[PDB]
């Protein structure tokens, strides 16, 4: 996100484990 | 004996000339433009402006 100066103060696939 | 009004005529022919400028553009600024991809907040960004 680009924001201007002001401020504030799954899914099931297949693999080898 | 009297006088009559003279009158002339003149043929004048159209000289032709033609002037041209040019500028470009950067390829790194091109789609920040135009491109419709940016969906929220680059829209109204600051390098967009």
């Amino acid at each position: 996100v680009i924001a201007n100066t002001n401020l504030v103060t799954s899914a099931r696939v297949r693999a080898d484990l | 004996p009297a006088d009559q009004p003279v009158h002339n005529y003149m043929i004048k022919r159209l000289d032709r000339r033609s002037l041209n400028a040019a500028f470009s553009i950067a390829v790194e600024a091109l789609g920040l433009i135009s491109g419709e991809n940016l969906d929220g907040t680059h829209i109204s960004s600051a390098m967009r402006l």
